[PDB]
């Protein structure tokens, strides 16, 4: 087979998942072209772990995994194993022995309005600290206190999901930005994603 | 001026549908939890519906759930109820509240202290009439001392509310509007009297304004004493 | 280099269909998606559909659901686009474009849009048959001109499809010419007009020849255009 | 979700009558603890609910210092001080603990004052009408208390009985007195095979009946 | 359905001037999936701007997109002759629809036109149609009216007009407008005249001939 890996779709997509519920595409039978990536100067964040991007052309996996969502600036580091935060605990937490790499890029410019973007959600409350990749999307009410919810939102009794502001006048740490989140597996099973030849 | 301004009250027949609207002016609309409440004629204040600040959380009360659905556009700084099947019970006249302000690990205290005027919506599978507007005419014996009694009568109409000012609400004083009463033609009747000194029937003109909107009915009466 | 080169014109008539072609070159077939443009004669864009070179799944226009069928063969990275039940309606240069607004993979929105088109293919649907135009002269007037200018020219009238191409003195008159854009007749057969202005005192010195020809009828015309006689 | 079986209010006492001056309670009584989330309205009749507390406890600006409220949890207490006339409304508690900002059943608070005699008047009925075919007489009872009180028709000294209406305002504002209205619907050709049309009032500041009559034609 | 409509339908300028065109849409529309094309006559469009902003390949830097909500401009810093073309805008935030497009025209001085009318030649009435041919020519602006009459009788739906493109060394404009009868209804008339009313003309010029003229 010779067709490229869809790498163009997942990063120059029109809207983006609010990062609890972050959207992940399956990547499998195609030629990874990484050049274009660790080559374009458009992006503001880009670590890898357990591998190296140089070393990644000319290495072959079984499957690769694009996770794509949006967090503010601040939060930007929590997109890290090892890392605590609203972000890390209870929407989107890397394994500590995450192998792939964080790809981040402001988009202020796309993904805020003058009155304020309140399309972008995290979850703020949760009982438990989300496992690595797990995706929780659910919008029970959260008990704070003793008295039960019944399902109604009022006093101890919380929506969970927070909105994001993003105005275009925030400041850089409460501005919009764009996640993709590679993550390579090689399991015991024919490798279908490979790099050039 | 921070206030709440609603539309879309009417007559309706069973099973059709009928939507409200709740403008806000004076405040940031968006942050704030809207709910509907109405009120049956001759009863207590009914709880609706709900909607969270940016229309996450719904919650309607049992009698609407299925058939209202409350909604809000925050640019557009207004509050919506839709209110489908409606049924006969459903004739009341709807409010609509803000409550507070949702902050971080607090709900509000400061709420429900502005409200909307009000609108009527009557379901029933009658048809709207325009009242008739008669004068009662202050007595021809009157008094020497004064104190005269004039009024007009609202006679024949549907649905409510007729609306009696009177001289374009420069006469309030000793003013008395009755309450409807449903005759046993199906329509409305409604009087509406005003004592004045009897030495002024002579030199104050007098007139009754009588509004009726669902008929799109409006009546100046003048209520002069009889020639004789 | 991206290039898109497109099937040559067809003329069809009403009720037929039209199948044309658009083949692709200098990058990955797969990674893109082929969308089609149509445009009628002296008016805008119209959408037409999108493809999929990587799964084939199609979502079209509204307008033409129905009546239009996109394919793949990916074999010959090659795009086409067909349209049934041709109408009189359907006239119009049809445009073949790489696709950069909905991912071939997922079928996603993208940020981009339609880029390195092909030159088109222009679909006449209508009844008339192949015919020769007609070249009439438009006679310079004795009646003159107070700027000291005459205008003459030729009338191309009743030919069929287009086009028609009119040069003056086999390309040496250049110089104050224009070939007005053809008007099609409520006959179906089309009419053009070409007019050139020059010195009203060449009329008696120079000879205006236009020269006409259509290659759909074979059809070689060369007219002398002279002051009108009595 | 929602359906629990939601805390209910039990508002007491239903009604009450009381004087100027005096002292007036109303309870609240919540079923489950809605900490300090109520709310105290006072509303006169065919108008917005306005709004004298909230948080049990805080009064609203504007609202006369003689309204106070207390009480956390599931016992909330409305008092107003000081009775005053103006303050003749039904007066509802609201929770607001959640979403569900339940009302109580609302307590009406009357107003008990010096009896009052009413003022007797009749209106014939108007020329415009009469061309219409049905007459309606009027006959207006203005400023009395208490509320009881009968209005009797005569046609031609025959007591007349089934052929009329009334309806009764609220308690006014300012004096606490009531109003009563009597319309007595006869057809035109009914209306003009008799002359005196009279009503006959009776009421506890009355001594003795009133009478106000006219003849049809003066 | 989003509608875009473009405005102005026409944009009158000169090399060296700045140009912003403009589309509206019926319903708010995200700002990355806007685009802008260049469409020079007899050409395909070609890609100008996707994403509202961004700028495609190989477009020099004078060109440059803005705009949110439902009011996207394109603008362009200095005019050049090669910038002068019908441009479109075009969305798929929902499905996918192009504006209606807008001319950017080489503005100069106003000139009239220069009239000329040529009778049905001698050739073409031997076939029993007659064609009457009334030119305008090299003229600016674009907006001319030519009102074709046969013996001071305003005809209506017996003529086609055409106008050519901006020329590209006296940027006017010219126009061709052909009278169709019958040999038979020629004949039955004497005097055929077309009057064009023009922005350089002060009033109109008609330009006539008799049927019996040599
Ligand atoms: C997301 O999209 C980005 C933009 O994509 C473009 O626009 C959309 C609408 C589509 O039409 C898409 O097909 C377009 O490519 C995309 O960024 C693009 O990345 C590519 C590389 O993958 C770049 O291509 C190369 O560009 C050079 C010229 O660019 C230079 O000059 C400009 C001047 O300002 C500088 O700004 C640049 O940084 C560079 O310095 C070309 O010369 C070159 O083409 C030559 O080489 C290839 C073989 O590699 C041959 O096939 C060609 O024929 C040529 O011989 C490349 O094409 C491209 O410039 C860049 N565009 C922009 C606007 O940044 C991004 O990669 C996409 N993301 C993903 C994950 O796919
Ligand atoms: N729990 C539902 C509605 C609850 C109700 O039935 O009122 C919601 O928030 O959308
Ligand atoms: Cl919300
Ligand atoms: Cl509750
Ligand atoms: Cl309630
Ligand atoms: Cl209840
Ligand atoms: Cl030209």
């Amino acid at each position: 087979h010779t067709n490229l890996c869809p790498f163009g779709e997942v990063f120059n997509a029109t809207r983006f998942a609010s990062v609890y519920a972050w959207n992940r595409k399956r990547i499998s039978n195609c030629v990874a072209d990484y050049s274009v990536l660790y080559n374009s100067a458009s992006f503001s964040t880009f670590k890898c772990y357990g591998v190296s991007p140089t070393k990644l052309n000319d290495l072959c996996f079984t499957n690769v995994y694009a996770d794509s969502f949006v967090i503010r600036g601040d939060e930007v580091r929590q997109i890290a194993p090892g890392q605590t935060g609203k972000i890390a605990d209870y929407n989107y937490k890397l394994p500590d022995d995450f192998t792939g790499c964080v790809i981040a890029w402001n988009s202020n410019n796309l993904d805020s309005k003058v009155g304020g973007n309140y399309n972008y959600l995290y979850r703020l409350f949760r009982k438990s600290n989300l496992k690595p990749f797990e995706r929780d999307i659910s919008t029970e009410i959260y008990q704070a206190g003793s008295t039960p919810c019944n399902g109604v939102e009022g006093f101890n009794c919380y929506f969970p999901l927070q909105s994001y502001g993003f105005q275009p006048t925030n400041g850089v740490g409460y501005q919009p930005y764009r996640v993709v989140v590679l993550s390579f597996e090689l399991l015991h099973a024919p490798a279908t994603v490979c790099g050039k030849k | 001026e921070v206030q709440l301004v609603e539309s879309g009250g009417g007559l309706v027949k069973p099973g059709e549908s009928l939507r409200l609207s709740c403008a806000a002016s004076g405040f940031t609309f968006s942050d704030y939890y809207m709910t509907w409440i109405r009120q049956a004629p001759g009863k207590g204040l009914e709880w609706v519906s709900y909607i969270r600040s940016s229309g996450h959380t719904i919650y309607y009360a049992d009698s609407v759930k299925g058939r209202f659905t409350i909604s809000r556009d925050n640019a557009k700084n207004s509050l919506y109820l839709q209110m489908n099947s409606l049924r006969v019970e459903d004739t009341a006249v709807y409010y609509c509240a803000r409550g507070g302000v949702l902050r971080f690990l607090e709900w509000p205290l400061n709420a429900f202290d502005i409200w909307g005027q009000g609108t009527m919506v009557t379901v029933s599978s009658a048809s709207t009439k325009g009242p008739s507007v008669f004068p009662l005419a202050p007595s021809s014996k009157s008094t020497s001392g004064g104190t005269a009694a004039l009024g007009c009568l609202v006679k024949d109409y549907f649905p409510e509310p007729v609306t009696v000012s009177w001289n374009s609400g420069a006469l309030t004083s000793g003013v008395h509007t009755f309450p409807a009463v449903l005759q046993s033609s199906g329509l409305y009747s409604l009087s509406s009297v005003v004592t004045v000194p009897s030495s002024s029937l002579g030199t104050q003109t007098y007139i009754c304004n009588v509004n009726h909107k669902p008929s799109n009915t409006k009546v100046d009466k003048k209520v002069e004493p009889k020639s004789c | 280099q991206v290039q898109l080169v497109q099937s040559g014109a067809e003329v069809k008539k009403p009720g037929a269909s039209v199948k044309v072609s658009c083949k692709a070159s200098g990058y990955p077939f797969t990674s893109y998606g082929i969308s089609w443009v149509r445009q009628a004669p002296g008016q805008g864009l119209e959408w037409m559909g999108w493809i999929s070179t990587y799964n084939g799944n199609t979502n079209y226009a509204q307008k033409f659901q129905g009546r239009v069928t996109m394919t793949t063969d990916t074999s010959t990275t090659t795009g086409y686009m067909e349209l049934r039940r041709l109408r009189s309606d359907d006239t119009a240069v049809y445009y073949c474009a790489r696709d950069y607004t909905r991912g071939a993979w997922f079928g996603e929105s993208l940020i981009g849009g339609f880029d390195n088109w092909g030159q088109g293919t222009l679909v006449t649907v209508s009844s008339a048959s192949t015919k020769g135009p007609s070249v009439f002269p438009l006679a310079p007037s004795s009646k003159s001109t107070s700027g000291g200018t005459a205008a003459l020219g030729c009338l191309v009238k009743d030919y069929f499809p287009e086009p028609v191409t009119v040069s003056w003195n086999s390309g040496a008159l250049t110089s104050g010419v224009h070939t007005f854009p053809a008007v099609l007749q409520s006959s179906g057969l089309y009419s053009l007009s070409s007019v050139v202005t020059v010195p009203s005192s060449s009329l008696g010195t120079q000879t205006y020849i236009c020269n006409v020809n259509h290659k759909p009828s074979n059809t070689k015309v060369d007219k002398k255009v002279e002051p009108k006689s009595c | 979700l929602f359906l629990v079986a939601d805390i209910q209010l039990t508002q007491s006492p239903s009604s009450l009558s009381a004087s100027v001056g005096d002292r007036v309670t109303i309870t609240c009584r919540a079923s489950q603890g809605i900490s300090n989330y109520l709310a105290w309205y006072q509303q006169k009749p065919g108008k917005v609910p306005k709004l004298l507390i909230y948080a049990a406890s805080t009064l609203q600006s504007g609202v006369p210092s003689r309204f106070s409220g207390s009480g956390s949890g599931t016992d909330f207490t409305l008092t107003i001080s000081s009775l005053q006339p103006e303050d003749v409304a039904t007066y509802y508690c609201q929770k607001y603990n959640n979403a569900l900002g339940t009302f109580g059943q609302g307590t009406k608070v009357e107003i008990k004052r010096t009896v009052a005699a009413p003022s007797v008047f009749i209106f014939p009925p108007s020329d415009e009408q009469l061309k219409s075919g049905t007459a309606s007489v009027v006959c207006l009872l203005n400023n009395f208390y208490p509320r009881e009180a009968k209005v009797q028709w005569k046609v031609d000294n025959a007591l007349q009985s089934g052929n009329s209406q009334e309806s009764v305002t609220e308690q006014d504002s300012k004096d606490s007195t009531y109003s009563l209205s009597s319309t007595l619907t006869l057809s035109k050709a009914d209306y003009e095979k008799h002359k005196v049309y009279a009503c006959e009032v009776t009421h506890q500041g009355l001594s003795s009946p009133v009478t106000k009559s006219f003849n049809r034609g003066e």
